[PDB]
């Protein structure tokens, strides 16, 4: 009883480094998606 | 006239180059360090 507790924690504390992962991967392809079209729209500054 | 809106344009677009590289660099830098964060996450998390 113990060990499954233990193992509902860990479980637990995996969904939330999970969760925690996927707002940090969006917010990421957010800055990203940032980085390459700024990138990209420099160019076009630059040709303009 | 023509010639100094032309070249006053340039100026200003050249203002504006600068404006978006100084957020495009800050931009890409955030987005590095924080998929560098997220790939730490989630190497913990496996090894969790």
């Amino acid at each position: 009883r113990d060990l499954e507790a233990s193992i509902a924690r860990y479980k637990e504390e995996y969904a939330v480094l999970i969760s925690e992962a996927q707002a940090i991967k969006a917010d990421l392809a957010a800055v990203e998606a940032k980085v390459n079209r700024s990138t990209a729209l420099l160019k076009s500054l630059s040709a303009e | 006239e023509q010639q100094m809106h032309l070249n006053v344009g340039l100026r200003k677009i050249k203002e504006t180059v600068d404006q978006v590289e100084e957020l495009r660099r800050d931009l890409r830098i955030k987005s590095q360090e924080l998929e560098v964060k997220n790939a730490a996450a989630n190497d913990k998390l496996k090894k969790m």
